């Protein structure tokens, strides 16, 4: 049990890291600064989630 | 995909598909843990990253060459 429960600390510690970094990068936007490319749209990688099976 | 592979007159069939979908999801959400209808709607899209989706592509795709140049308007019924 501890050494599952330490396995979660160390994951809920990096997602806070994560968390307060993504926080602090978007409390930054601006939506002047936003510009869209039409020929970008589909040369953009596709992003796509996990999809691991144990 | 079903959606890309048809004309514009299959949109009502592709909303109708997917609020059986956010149907399903909703169901599922009361014992699993799935993400957000929209989260998914998106990734499927390819929303998430880019500014225009999947579907106002093939809109806009369907609007340039198969639309305008085959449909005639009619006033009285609209």
């Amino acid at each position: 049990l501890f050494n599952e429960a330490h396995s979660f600390s160390f994951r809920v510690n990096s997602l806070q890291e994560r968390v307060d970094r993504l926080s602090v990068s978007v409390t930054q936007l601006d939506p002047k600064e936003e510009e869209l490319s039409l020929q970008d749209i589909t040369m953009r990688k596709a992003f796509r989630s996990s999809t691991i099976q144990d | 995909g079903r959606f890309e592979s048809e004309d514009l007159t299959s949109i009502v069939e592709l909303d109708g598909l997917l609020e059986i979908n956010r149907m399903t999801h909703k169901l599922l959400s009361r014992y699993l843990t799935l993400d957000g209808f929209d989260a998914m709607f998106r990734e499927a899209n390819h929303n998430v990253s880019a500014p225009y989706g999947r579907i106002t592509l093939h809109v806009f795709w369907e609007l340039n060459y198969d639309f305008l140049p085959n449909y005639c308007y009619n006033g009285s019924t609209n």
